Order: structure tokens, then C-alpha cells, then sequence
């Protein structure tokens, strides 16, 4: 398991809002986060 | 003096509004030196439509 | 008018609440009969907050007290401050859970929840706006770490809007009680990481030393520790019970004291706290104030915040005189400690004043802080229950009643994850 | 005739209006029972009939333990007790508390008080906010108000006197986000706003006056003489009358833009106040000095783009002109090059009344300026710095999105404050 | 309202403040209780330079009074003037230096560090601004010389920029009561030299003399003794607490008087001193007081300032005084021995001159010089040292405490040195 | 039209170079890429990749693979960053008879392939210590050559001269008098500037304790700009490259002129404040903001390029210049009467973004020539007797291609350096 970045992880929940504590468990477990090709030259 | 013994300190009990604002002094109060005396009466829309 | 239902569950939490009831009963001057023998109008103008009101002048106490055995609520009855107590919110059963969080959680502890639940459903809806429930408990025995949170939840279950406050007595670093303390508490965070708007982690063994470095005290006694954890019990809900300059109640302190969602535990400490021979050689000025409830000496928590970084700190300061020495000082504290203090949060103080006195003190404060040092307080509890649950020690015990190992495992998760969670925002 | 009702939001504005109401009550002779023991009461105060003057004032608050002690103390029996609201739960630190949840089940209550004061007034000229911002119900519901105080009665005037957060030190925590999401919503229900700090007239309080160690009631009693001086012609005889229309027609240019500050000259001690003297041209030269407005911002950095000067007392127009004249020539002082004139004086022949428990010398001579610079632009840079950095992990909104806002309303303050920090340099150049 | 913070150090050291802080409370007008009853408002502006404020009026004064045996520390809790200290401004251990200044100083002396500092910095903050810190002990033990040399050390460290005065209480030469006495006199010089800005040297034999041959007493004590050695420090810092026609501070004392930053070991000394049988026989006049003032029988020190010569010389005097008589005078004392005072120097004397005397006395002065007779009493201290360092003795006492054998050869070069610094102006 | 080349040899060549290429950029005003969002200083091939022009060098790698890595990567073409296996010790034996003959082909081959591209080249720049090896030895061959190879080009060189008492290496004193008695026949001008002194303008000035090498690099390169700003931007009297020389050198082995910048502000002091072009300059004659350590005042002025920067009058340079000739201290020489060469550019100095400078509107830049650089060579040829007394680091030198006897070739070089800036002082009969 690469642990939580737990930054963008409870910036990504309160995006929907998760204030409340009880439901914050449900989103904790669902949004699991870890040249040119051609030019002149000259 | 007055720092060092304190007051008869029945103000420990008391809010800041109480003791900051006091009633003031009859004779503190301000004369309206500078206005209009109203026994003229002012300019009203006499027109009551 | 807001009120605060006190629930105070366990030996420890029904000695807590001995000296809380008796020292609210004087802050309003309420003497043990339940009549009031004060002096100023001050007094009597919010009892609404922590007490009823019945013939006369009696003020019967909001507490619905809880205990598995009926021995200490038996004391309490029977002690200086016991007959101002509704004898009917005393809700206590026959057998006990022998220090099992199993037993207090699921078996006897749900049979008494319907009756505790049933109180303080009439102590709650007997009031109209309920700033919010209360509870003193002892993460490390039985009815407070179980009864405690099955409470803690059920009452978040009916009322999911009132703040739900509880001062928990954390398990200590070294001075250790009761043996399967480890598991007891690592199964009561869990809920308390999830169930409650704002805990308090008050460790006995940082009470001993304020009791000792500070308050210079030979032999220091529960009361002594019980007095400690009352003072910083009263001053978080001070500006709901006197007037106030800049008021703050007990949700315009978390609304700016908890970061982020799950961080909810703060380390109490109180602030006009000198000897005895030493009391009266001590300018009691707002330096003088700001300098203890801030040193590391008197965090009522064993979590030193220099390990750490105060993500929030609070400050509900009482007393008169204090509207410029408070900020000036308190804007100081947070210049030259500047590595003690996030970045990512510009101010990380709140500051707030009620004018009216502590009797004796001239001026008081009590600082709520949320140090990511509290990371050790968990780190400690899981390294011992780790140290158990791998030889199985006890596990009979809590399996028996009625458990599954898993639950012991998820347990240690949601712990380990608070500490990383935690770490992260530091 | 000349009336104006003053909203009090807040616990801010409840001190703020203790004060002010204190000083308008030894100003006009109503002594605190409300009876006298000459009309020039009507632009704050009303008649019953019978002498009991009613102050044409609503004190609103969400929390009740600060708006009871008017309800109990001196000042009990001079209010009308329906023009005192209270609630039941405070906002606590929040604008969507403030706003939406508690907020709404109080301003019918409020616009009801404001509709019988609105209906009593003949010709009503401006109403007053006072409030701060640091506040959940001095920038919640103070947003809330002006959202129907505007569709019930249009384009009438609206001075709004907040307390701006302060730069350097603070008292709150979450007030940057009490201090953004107001300012998008009374940016357009306001024709005035008059920036105020703790910290700079707390600077004043302590070197400037004598007495260190002030308290609220120190700070407040500098801004009852405020709006005592910024209301000052409208109830007494003077050479130059100002009227509160005269200040936004001659201060603000752009309707995004409306933010004068404030300073008052002769600040100083009784002792202190003996032993110099207050002529016209030493007044209103501490009017200028970087240390004594209300702001902690340095003109330096900004231009000035108008300047309203009030005037109490013995001054005479001779005095008055060569002292705007000398301040004109000074380079520390820069005006904009769109503006060659940038002046408004306005003389009251009323000196300002002395408070029995103040701070302050019987003066004669008095400056109340209105000023609005481009140095208010490092106000807002400095305020966002400790927002958009703060903001950057979500740090305290799950106090506000999902009971009563969305998350796009923070996407759209600070962009329209951005807007706000592009707007002012515009003028600069 | 500039602060000094005084320390105590060793049974030496609590004694001195023992007698010290009665007579600054004896002449400030503070009684054994705390408050303030003086006579007169011009003792009451000044009361900030020492005793701090706390309510009630108590002036709580401001001094770490440190030892590190629970014996002397007592003696002062439980005397005169003893409930004036704060009841925990008195940091006091159990152990004991032992008249070592091996465990005084690294192993034993070193825990009781952390707690002098956390009370150092506790009332050295609370101040406005600090003017800077003084220190009194004894080089003769293992407490005020061990643990005195570590803390000066330590303050030093934290605080460069602030004033230091010390008053070491030097080894007599005929009659010494310690038999390892030139092992803790030598070792504290050299923590002494760079860690302090001024330093005065108390002798216990040379003030034996005074109450004697000056004060005539058949049984001189500690306690009439220590009272002369508390006069002069009271008489140091006067125009500090006191105004006066000529105003100075501890700076202007020490800018005038050490002119190369090694070179600052003065000549305490105390003007009006006379017997009990002299009492209303003397006229207390400035030919009475500046002739006394030079005399070699007057100096709290075993040097002569008659083998010697002077580098810079100074004083400050008290009470309401004229003082074209102590300019005058005092230029006829640099004039009229100009063997005795330097010659590159075109002024060696400077002149401060307070308003007040202490109670008492109705017009007193206080001596300073700096002397290169101070070096007699280094290289005595040295040939004492030497004579015991070659044969190894009492080595084992300083070297299974943790202390390398190579500090004790350093501490005799960095004094020879010194030595040497004032063989280049004797002449 | 006007060209540069500019050779950057040793870690500080290099470093101080990667601040000058980064001012030189801003200023123009090219991203680091080299494009724009012939120039006296940069070249321009078609598309647009506005290209350097600078042959960094160093034998050890690392430093100049941090310039082909660093933000800065993608101009300095390739052929350009010319580094080495390894085998940069500090000694002039390894850089100019050893590990240096295996590059002095590529370095030399590049500076012809830029000057072919130029269209009349008005001198050098060639940044170099004074005091290791590479910047000892490698550069002693690159001016050897540079003089056969471009014949007369006035060759200007900036160097970076040991301290008077805060050095690095141990052999420091030897490597520099081995690099006079070369680099004093064919550079025609050779601006020393210390590190010790700089570091000093950073604490007393500059208010920024804990100076790295980044910073002291930084006030160089502004130093640089001037020297070469009379070049690519305009301005009135301005200077060029072919003049310096001929408005410093007094007599033809006295090339060896300072330096001092003088607006030299912290970003928290520009309060309001602008330091006048007689501040500025009576700034720059002060016996302490001098770049090198070396009282001006042991010792007469003989010459001094007073060029200023940004809005300046050609009037108050006049007045002040006299001022200085007033003050008694500043004793210029008998043999120059004149001795006050200016000049004024008007592009004003530039701004590193996060710097440590402010955004002054004027600067004198003065490369004046002193008697007093004879303490400083005196110093280092003691600092060199007792090494050699008994020949010290010598069995190295000796080793990489040398003898025992250019060690007194080269101090009998220095003592004579050391009478002519003397013999060109003793006044006239
Ligand atoms: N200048 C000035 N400001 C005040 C005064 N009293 C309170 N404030 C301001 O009030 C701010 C804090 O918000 P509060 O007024 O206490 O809270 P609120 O606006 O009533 O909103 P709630 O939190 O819901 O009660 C502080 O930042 C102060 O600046 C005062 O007397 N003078
Ligand atoms: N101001 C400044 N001086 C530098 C910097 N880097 C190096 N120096 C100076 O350069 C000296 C050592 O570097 P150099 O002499 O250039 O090294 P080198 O020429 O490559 O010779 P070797 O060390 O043998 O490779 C030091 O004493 C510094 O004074 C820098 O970044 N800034
Ligand atoms: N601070 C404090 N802690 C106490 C007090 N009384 C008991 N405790 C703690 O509470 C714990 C015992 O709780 P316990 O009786 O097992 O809870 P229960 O069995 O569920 O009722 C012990 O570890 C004590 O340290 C007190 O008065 N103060
Ligand atoms: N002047 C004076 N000297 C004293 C007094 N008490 C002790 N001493 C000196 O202190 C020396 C002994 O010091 P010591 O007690 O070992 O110091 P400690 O290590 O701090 O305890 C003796 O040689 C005395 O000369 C006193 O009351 N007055
Ligand atoms: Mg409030
Ligand atoms: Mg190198």
C-alpha cells in the first residue's frame, strides 16, 4: 500500500461536502487517491 | 497608592458595560449652543398632499 | 438561552464530575441544598446553561451521571454536594465490565443505554436551544471507554447537531492503572475519532507534574488532578455563562480550532496556576498569564507541542482589563515561537475575554490546542496494543463477550491512519 | 426631516453603538431615560409625544449574551425593546451561518423593525451599518441584510462603517473567510464603506493619547466622534453643510470602488491638550501623517483620488483654505493626475462634545477626513496572500460548504477580488 | 528603568547577597515584608534597576540566588531580610561541589544549569530593557567558582552585547583556608578573562585589616565584613538609581576604565571608613574623603598600589557636594605622584557624582582602579599552582570527573599570558 | 554592430556568469530558452533562438553540467559549455602545463567562431578568480594566446582577488602572484573585486546576514551591467570599451581599477525614500562601500569611471563630482588634475526577480584606481614569503610542468608592481 497523500484526499471530499463526520468514512473508502517535429534551421 | 491597596472591591462582579458606562452627571451634559431654535418652526413640507 | 447536558460516565468520570458540579456551584453560587446565597446579579443570570430549575429556588444539575457498578454513584450521593442531584438521573445497573471495553460496548452496557439514553432524552428536549451534550470520561476502563462512546454515539445518532464535547482521560505514558489499558483505549478511538465535535485528551500523569513543576504540591490527591480538569471545564463554556467583551461559545471555538474534518483532539491547560508561598510574590498581569498557558510545562496533555506544530490554538481568557496587552502579546507568542505554528494557516490564535473574574484570581485562561503532537499520545497506544494483540494476551477476554479479531485490527487502522493523517499536516 | 436610521449588526456593532449612542445622548440633551430635563434630534432620535425620545436605531445580534447587558444596564429604558433583536445561536465565525441557516429566521424580524422606523421617517436619507468583518454575524447576516434592504428601497443610501480585520495582528482565525465572502456581496449594496482597524486606532490610543492599555470602550468612543463629526452638519448650523448624499457623490468615482478611510485630527489627552495649540493648519496636518489613520496602510505606496475634510467649531474659511493650500505643495503627499482637486470641506459650527469617563480635552476645532487611496490595494494583496495560500488544501470549509454554500462560491470571491486587485492599479496609472 | 539582574553563587556568594540586599532595602526604604515604606518619592522612581513589582506593593527583588548544598541557601530563607527573595528564585541542590571545580563545573554542577537558566530567563525578560547582569562568588571553592564559571559562561553566550560586572573573591596570600585553593583560582581565572567585561577582586585577609586598623574591632567577622564589600557595590551603581550633578552608568564606569579587552581587573574600595571612636571627631569633608580614597590601606584587595602603577582610576561620589574640591583634588593626587599613575594616559582619573548618600552617611564615595597590581596577585596565585601542578598532587580529584588533563596546562599559559599583558605597563 | 566575447574560466567565472546571464536576460528580455516572448551581448540565429555569446570552461565537470541541466541549459549552444575529464586541483602547474594544453585548442577555436560571426568586436570579458588553478593557470594561457591570437583587443577581465584574511585554499597566496606576472601584460584592464568586502556590503547595507555565493555573484553581475550598459541600451554621455582604458590606466602596468555600486538597497527601505544623484555619489567615494577591501584613503585616487544609471540630469553629476574634489579626504593624484571621467546611461538598473536589491531609479558604478591596491599586493606577497621560505606546496608545482625559479621570476614581477604603484605616487619637483 503506497499510504494517502491526505491533502488532495479531504480537499477532494469537501469539493461534494462532506461536513459531517459519519459520512466522511463512505467517501474515505470511495475516492481512494495514491524539439519541433520539422523546422528550417539556417 | 490606589494600585498598590486595591478598591473596596465590591466590583468584582461586574461587567465591563457597567462600570464603563455609568450614568453621566446632569450638569455634564451638552447645551445645543449652535442650532436652530425650533419656537420658529422648521421648513416642512407644508404641503401634506 | 443554550444549555449543556453534562454526562459523566465511569468512576473517573463520576469524580470528574464531583468537583465540576461543585465548582459550577460556585462560579454561579449555588450552595449544596440548590438554593443561591451569591451576591451578584451575574450569578443567576445564565444557570440556564448548567442547571435546571425546580420550586423554589432550587437548581437541580443537568447531569445524567452512569456507572456499570452502583458504588461510586453510591459515593457521590452520599458526599458534601450530593443532594443537589435529581436522584432519578443517577442511572447505574448491578454488575460492573471489570476494566472490559467488550462488556461496557456490547454486553452489559447496551442493556443500561436504553435508560441513559431515555434521561438524557428528558434533560435534552426539557430545553429549547441545547448548545450541545458533555461527557467526562476515562479512555482506559469500562463504562467510560465503552458505555462512554455506545453513549457517544447514540446521542449523535438523535441530536446530529449539537456539539458533542468530551474530556477523556487518555491513558498515561508511563504512569500505567489498569493493564489492558492499551486495548481499552485503542477500541475507544475509533468512535471518538468519529462521534464527537471536539474532544479533550487530559492525561493524568501531565496533571501530576503541573501539580509538581508549577503548583508546587507535596502530596498531591484526585481532587487535586479533578480540580485541574474542572478549572479548564468551566472556562470553555465561560463566555455562555458571563459577559463578555469578544464572547465565544463552545462551536465559535471549534468552527476555528479544528483544521480539517477528522482532527478533533485538543491538549487543555489553564493559566493563573502558582504555589502556595509562592502566591502572592507574582504580578498577575496578561504577560504573566500568556508565558504559563503557552510553556510546554503546563500542557495538561503528555504530548510536549514542540514535538509537534500547533495547527490551532485558543485562548478563552477571563477577567476585566484585557483588550490590547491580549493581542499584543498574543501576536508576540506567535512571532518568536514561529516553528511551532503551521504555514499553511495564517493566524492561529483565537482570542476571547469574559469579564468577569474567576473568584480569588484577578485574571484566568484557558488555551485548547491542536498540536499535531497529539500524534504521540496514539503512537504510544498503538505500540503497546500492537505489543499484545501478536501473543494474544487478554484477547480471551474481550473475544469471549462478544468480538471478532478483525475489529481489534480495523481498530489499530483507524488509529495508525489518524497519526498519518495527521503527520501529513505537519 | 433630516432622519437616518442606524442598523447595528453584530456584537461589533452593539459596542460600537453603545458608544456612539452615549455620546449622541450628551450631544443632543437626552439624558438616558430618553426625557429632556433645539429639533436637532431628529436625524437620530424620535418623539413619542411625551418627551420619551426613541433612538431610531435596530441592535441585532445572533448571540443574546451582549445585547441583554443594554437590555439591563443604564440604557435600559431608552430603547424601544423591539428594536433590540436577538436570537437564540450565534453565527460563530461564520458568513454561510450568518447567511443562509440562522440568518433567515431573524431578518423578517429585523426588515419588520426597519419598515415601522422607515414608515415613522418622512424624509429619509441614508441608513448606517456598522459591523465587522471578522465576524460570522457582522459579515454573514450583514451580507444577508443588504440583499433585501436593496430591493425595499432602491437607491437610497447606504454608509456602511465595518471593522476591516486587521492587518498584522488578529483575533480570529477563520475571518479570512469572513472577510472574502462579504465584501463580493456588499460590493454592490453599499454606496460607502468606511474602512476602520483595531490596530490603528489602537497605534493612536497608545502614543498619540496617553493611555495604554485601552480597552473596546477606548476604540468605540473614537468612533461614536467619527460619525457624530460625519453627521455632523446635518443637524446643526453650519458655514459649509455637508449632507450624507454630498459624501458619495464627491468621494467614490466608480461604483467598484467605494472605500474611504477615516481619521480624526485632535486625538489628544486632557493633560496634553492643555499645553498645545489646535489651530486649523496643525490639525489637519495630523490628518496626513502616515500614524494616524484608522488603516494600517501607507498612503506612500498609494495616491490620494478624494478627500472629504469635515470641520467642527471655531474655524473660519480663511484658516480652512490656507491649510488645504499648504498641504497641496507637500511631495509626501501625492494626488492622482485625474484628480486636480480632490477636496471637500464641510463646516459644523458645533464643537465636539466631551464624554464624562473619555479620553479626549474639551477641543474646539475637529477633522473628520474621508480619503480613499490607492494604498487600500496592499490591504487586499496582504489579505489574499493569507487566503489564497491558506486556501490552497481546503484548509477550514467543511464549516461552510455543505451546510448552506457550494464550493464554487470561494472559486468566485477571491476571482472577484482579483478583479478588485486589477481594478485599483488601473487608477494608479 | 535599565535592569540589572544580580546573581549569587556558592555559600560566598548567598552571604554577600545576604548582607547586600539589606542595605539597598535599608536605604531604598523596602522592610523585611516587602512594601514600600520610604521616606521620600526620589527612592520610589528608581526602584525598577532592582526589586521587581508585585501586587499588594511587595517589591519582590531580582536575584538567582544559587548553591548547590541545601546549607546557605537556607541560612538567608530564615534571616533578616529573607522573605524578600521569591521562594523560588532559590535554586538549591543537595550534593555539594565539595571545593572541586571539576564536578562543580561538569558533572554535578551541570544539572543544576538547566534550572538556573529556565529562572534567569523567566524574570530577565519581564524587564523593559536589560542593562546587563552581575554575579558574586568566591574562586576559592567548588560552588561559586565551579558552577559560578560555568553560568558566566552560559549567560555570556545567550546575551553578548550586555554589561558584566564580578566580584571574585580572590585568594588571600598569608592565610588561606582551602589546601586545593590554587587549583579553583587558577581554573576560573581562565573562564573568567573572555567572558566578562569588568571584574573587581575581594580579598578575605586585605578587609580583615580595615575593620581592625580602620574600624578598630578586636573581633572582626564574615558579617562586618561582608557589609564592606556589599558598601562598595552598593556603591558602584548609585547614579544608575540616583540622579545626581554628574550622571553616569555601569558603562561609562567601564568604558573609562579598561582599555584592552583583557585587561579588566579593578581595585574596589570604600572612601568614608572610620572607627566608632571618630564618630562626631571627623569631619566627613572631601580632604578627609580623597585623601583615604588612594591609600593602599583602603583597598579591598591584597595588592599595593606602591610597587605597581596605575592605568586608569576612578570614582563616584554622593550626596550634595561642590566639586570643584574633587576636581581640584583629585588632579592634585594624579599630580602630585605621577610615579604611581601611568604616563601615555593624559587623564588616568574619571569623576561621576550621585545626589544621594546611603542612610547613614552624609557624603560617601566608592574607589575603582585599574593597577598593574593586580598582577602580584595573579603570578602568586600562578607560583602556587605551579608549585603543586609539577608534582601531580590532588590530580585525581579534577581528572576522574570527566576534566582532561589539558585544560589544567592551558589554564597556566592563558594566565601567564595575562601577566605578561601587565609586565608591558609597568614601566 | 558593438560585440562582446565573453569567457567564463573557474567555478567562479562560471557561477558569477550564470548571474550575469540571467541580469543580461531580464534586462534584454529573452526566457531562459534564449526566445523573445546584435546585442552587444547575444547573437540571433533565424527562427529566433536569440543564442549567447560565452565559452563557459572548467576542467572538472559538475559545475558547468549544472548549466547544461539548470533552467538556463537550453541557450548556451553545446560547443559553447566546454568542461573536461577532471584534474582541476588548485595549481597553476596542472592548468597551464598540464591538464589545460588538452582544451586551450577547443576554448581558443570557439572565441575565433564567435568572432567570425561578430561585426567588430570592441574588446573581452573574461571572468576569472585569482586565487586556485584553472582560474590561475588556464586563464594565464587564454590571455598568452588571446594577445598573438585577436592581437589588440582591449581584453577586460574581471576578477574575483584573494581576501585579507577570509580565504579558502591554503596555496591561495601562491597561485596569485604566479598569475600576475602573466595576466599583467596582456589584459589591458582587470577590475578586481574581493569576497570579504562584499560580504560586508551584504551585512551593514544589504541588512541580509548569512551572504551565500549566490548573492555576492549577484551584486557583480550589477556591477557588470554598468561596465557594459553604455553598449546595448543608450543614454548621453555614454562610454564604450576602447575607452576605459584609456580614461583609468595611468601608466601602462597600472591596470588593476575597483569597483563600487551605489544604490544598493533592501527590498523593506524604500519606504518612500530615493537617494539623489549627490547621495549616491558621495555614496560610492565612502571608505567602506568599496567592493575591495582597501581604505581608499592609504593611498591617492588617481583615476575613477563615476558611470551613473537610470534617471539622472547631466547637471547634478557635474555638481556632485566637484563636491567630492572639495572634500579634503578624497586626495586625488598631482599628475591628474582632470581625474573625474562620467558618463550617463538611462535604461534603469535592473531587477532580479527575488533578489535582494530594491527598485532604485539611479547608480553610480565607480572603477576608480587607487595607490591603495599596493597594501592588498602587499599583503599576499608576505602571505607568499613564509610558504616559500621554506618551500611549501612547492613538490606539487614543481611536478606539473614548472621550476623553482618562475616562483622568483614571478615575485620579482610583484615587487616591482609594488614600486610602480608607488614611484606613480611620490608627487613631483
Ligand atoms: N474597532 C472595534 N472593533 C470591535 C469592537 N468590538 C468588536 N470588534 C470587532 O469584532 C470582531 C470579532 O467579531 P465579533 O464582532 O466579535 O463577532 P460578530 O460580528 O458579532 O459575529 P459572531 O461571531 O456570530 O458573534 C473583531 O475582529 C473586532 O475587530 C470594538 O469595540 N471596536
Ligand atoms: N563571489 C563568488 N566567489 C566564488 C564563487 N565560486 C567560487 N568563488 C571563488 O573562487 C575560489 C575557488 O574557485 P576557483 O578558484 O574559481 O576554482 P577553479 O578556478 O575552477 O580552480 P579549481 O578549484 O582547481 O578547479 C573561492 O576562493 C571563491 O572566492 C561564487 O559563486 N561567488
Ligand atoms: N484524573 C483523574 N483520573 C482518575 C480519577 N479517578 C480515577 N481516575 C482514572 O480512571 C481510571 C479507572 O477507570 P475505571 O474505574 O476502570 O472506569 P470504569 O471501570 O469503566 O468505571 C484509572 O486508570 C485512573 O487513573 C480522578 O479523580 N482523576
Ligand atoms: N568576604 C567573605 N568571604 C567569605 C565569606 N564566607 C566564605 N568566604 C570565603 O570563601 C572561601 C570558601 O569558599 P567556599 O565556601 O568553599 O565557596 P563555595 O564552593 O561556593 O561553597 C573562604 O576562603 C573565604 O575567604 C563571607 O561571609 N565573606
Ligand atoms: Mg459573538
Ligand atoms: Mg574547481
Amino acid at each position: 500500500e503506497l499510504t494517502r497523500n491526505y491533502i488532495a484526499m479531504n480537499r477532494g471530499a469537501v469539493k461534494a461536502g462532506l461536513v459531517t463526520a459519519r459520512e466522511n468514512l463512505h467517501y474515505r473508502q470511495l475516492n481512494d487517491i495514491r524539439l519541433p517535429p520539422n523546422m528550417t534551421f539556417g | 497608592k490606589q494600585k498598590w491597596l486595591p478598591p473596596p472591591e465590591a466590583t468584582l462582579r461586574e461587567s465591563i458595560y457597567t462600570s464603563s458606562y455609568p450614568r453621566p452627571p446632569a450638569g455634564a451634559m451638552s447645551r445645543r449652543e449652535h442650532a436652530i431654535p425650533v419656537p420658529p418652526p422648521r421648513l416642512q413640507p407644508v404641503p401634506h398632499f | 438561552m443554550r444549555e449543556i447536558v453534562h454526562l459523566q460516565a465511569g468512576q473517573c468520570g463520576n469524580q470528574i464530575g464531583a468537583k465540576f458540579w461543585e465548582v459550577i456551584s460556585d462560579e454561579h453560587g449555588i450552595d449544596p441544598t440548590g438554593t443561591y446565597h451569591g451576591d451578584s446579579d451575574l450569578q443567576l443570570e445564565r444557570i440556564n446553561v448548567y442547571y435546571n430549575e425546580a420550586t423554589g429556588g432550587k437548581y437541580v444539575p443537568r447531569a445524567v451521571l452512569v456507572d456499570l457498578e452502583p458504588g461510586t454513584m453510591d459515593s457521590v450521593r452520599s458526599g458534601p454536594f450530593g443532594q443537589i442531584f435529581r436522584p432519578d438521573n443517577f442511572v447505574f445497573g448491578q454488575s460492573g465490565a471489570g476494566n472490559n471495553w467488550a462488556k461496557g460496548h456490547y454486553t452489559e452496557g447496551a442493556e443500561l443505554v436504553d435508560s441513559v439514553l431515555d434521561v438524557v432524552r428528558k434533560e435534552a428536549e426539557s430545553c429549547d436551544c441545547l448548545q450541545g451534550f458533555q461527557l467526562t470520561h476515562s479512555l482506559g476502563g469500562g463504562t467510560g471507554s465503552g458505555m462512554g462512546t455506545l453513549l457517544i454515539s447514540k446521542i449523535r445518532e438523535e441530536y446530529p447537531d449539537r456539539i458533542m464535547n468530551t474530556f477523556s482521560v487518555v491513558p498515561s505514558p508511563k504512569v500505567s492503572d489498569t493493564v489492558v489499558e492499551p486495548y481499552n483505549a485503542t477500541l475507544s478511538v475509533h468512535q471518538l475519532v468519529e462521534n464527537t465535535d471536539e474532544t479533550y485528551c487530559i492525561d493524568n500523569e501531565a496533571l501530576y507534574d503541573i501539580c509538581f513543576r508549577t503548583l508546587k504540591l507535596t502530596t498531591p490527591t484526585y481532587g487535586d488532578l479533578n480540580h485541574l480538569v474542572s478549572a479548564t471545564m468551566s472556562g470553555v463554556t465561560t463566555c455562555l455563562r458571563f459577559p463578555g467583551q469578544l464572547n465565544a461559545d463552545l462551536r465559535k471555538l471549534a468552527v476555528n480550532m479544528v483544521p480539517f474534518p477528522r482532527l478533533h483532539f485538543f491538549m487543555p491547560g489553564f493559566a493563573p496556576l502558582t504555589s502556595r508561598g509562592s502566591q502572592q510574590y507574582r504580578a498577575l498581569t496578561v504577560p504573566e498569564l500568556t508565558q504559563q498557558m503557552f510553556d510546554a510545562k503546563n500542557m495538561m496533555a503528555a504530548c510536549d507541542p514542540r514535538h509537534g506544530r500547533y495547527l490551532t490554538v485558543a485562548a478563552v481568557f477571563r477577567g476585566r482589563m484585557s483588550m490590547k496587552e491580549v493581542d499584543e502579546q498574543m501576536l508576540n507568542v506567535q512571532n518568536k515561537n514561529s516553528s511551532y505554528f503551521v504555514e499553511w494557516i495564517p493566524n492561529n490564535v483565537k482570542t476571547a475575554v469574559c469579564d468577569i473574574p474567576p473568584r480569588g484570581l484577578k485574571m484566568s485562561a484557558t488555551f485548547i490546542g491542536n498540536s499535531t503532537a497529539i500524534q504521540e499520545l496514539f503512537k504510544r497506544i498503538s505500540e503497546q496494543f500492537t505489543a499484545m494483540f501478536r501473543r494474544k494476551a487478554f484477547l480471551h477476554w474481550y473475544t469471549g463477550e462478544g468480538m471478532d479479531e478483525m475489529e481489534f485490527t480495523e481498530a489499530e487502522s483507524n488509529m495508525n491512519d489518524l497519526v498519518s493523517e495527521y503527520q501529513q499536516y505537519q | 426631516m433630516r432622519e437616518c436610521i442606524s442598523v447595528h449588526v453584530g456584537q461589533a456593532g452593539v459596542q460600537i453603538g453603545n458608544a456612539c449612542w452615549e455620546l449622541y445622548c450628551l450631544e443632543h440633551g437626552i439624558q438616558p431615560d430618553g426625557q429632556m430635563p433645539d429639533d436637532s434630534f431628529n436625524t437620530f432620535f424620535s418623539e413619542t409625544g411625551a418627551g420619551k425620545h426613541v433612538p431610531r436605531a435596530v441592535f441585532v445580534d445572533l448571540e443574546p449574551t451582549v445585547i441583554d447587558e443594554v437590555r439591563t444596564g443604564t440604557y435600559r429604558q431608552l430603547f424601544h425593546p423591539e428594536q433590540l433583536i436577538t436570537g437564540k445561536e450565534d453565527a460563530a465565525n461564520n458568513y454561510a451561518r450568518g447567511h443562509y441557516t440562522i440568518g433567515k429566521e431573524l431578518i423578517d424580524l429585523v426588515l419588520d423593525r426597519i419598515r415601522k422606523l422607515a414608515d415613522q421617517c418622512t424624509g429619509l436619507q441614508g441608513f448606517l451599518i456598522f459591523h465587522s468583518f471578522g465576524g460570522g454575524t457582522g459579515s454573514g447576516f450583514t451580507s444577508l441584510l443588504m440583499e433585501r434592504l436593496s430591493v425595499d428601497y432602491g437607491k437610497k443610501s447606504k454608509l456602511e462603517f465595518s471593522i476591516y480585520p486587521a492587518p498584522q495582528v488578529s483575533t480570529a482565525v477563520v475571518e479570512p473567510y469572513n472577510s472574502i465572502l462579504t465584501t463580493h456581496t456588499t460590493l454592490e449594496h453599499s454606496d460607502c464603506a468606511f474602512m476602520v482597524d483595531n490596530e490603528a486606532i489602537y497605534d493612536i490610543c497608545r502614543r498619540n493619547l496617553d493611555i495604554e492599555r485601552p480597552t473596546y470602550t477606548n476604540l468605540n468612543r473614537l468612533i461614536g466622534q467619527i460619525v457624530s463629526s460625519i453627521t455632523a452638519s446635518l443637524r446643526f448650523d453650519g458655514a459649509l453643510n455637508v449632507d450624507l448624499t454630498e459624501f458619495q457623490t464627491n468621494l467614490v468615482p466608480y461604483p467598484r470602488i467605494h472605500f474611504p478611510l477615516a481619521t480624526y485630527a485632535p486625538v489628544i489627552s486632557a493633560e496634553k491638550a492643555y499645553h498645545e495649540q489646535l489651530s486649523v493648519a496643525e490639525i489637519t496636518n495630523a490628518c496626513f501623517e502616515p500614524a494616524n489613520q484608522m488603516v494600517k496602510c501607507d498612503p506612500r505606496h498609494g495616491k490620494y483620488m478624494a478627500c472629504c475634510l469635515l470641520y467642527r467649531g471655531d474655524v473660519v474659511p480663511k484658516d480652512v483654505n490656507a491649510a488645504i493650500a499648504t498641504i497641496k505643495t507637500k511631495r509626501t503627499i501625492q494626488f492622482v493626475d485625474w484628480c486636480p482637486t480632490g477636496f471637500k470641506v464641510g463646516i459644523n459650527y458645533q464643537p465636539p462634545t466631551v464624554v464624562p469617563g473619555g479620553d479626549l480635552a474639551k477641543v474646539q476645532r475637529a477633522v473628520c477626513m474621508l480619503s480613499n487611496t490607492t494604498a487600500i490595494a496592499e490591504a487586499w494583496a496582504r489579505l489574499d496572500h493569507k487566503f489564497d495560500l491558506m486556501y490552497a488544501k481546503r484548509a477550514f470549509v467543511h464549516w461552510y460548504v455543505g451546510e448552506g454554500m457550494e464550493e464554487g462560491e470561494f472559486s468566485e470571491a477571491r476571482e472577484d477580488m482579483a478583479a478588485l486587485e486589477k481594478d485599483y492599479e488601473e487608477v494608479g496609472m
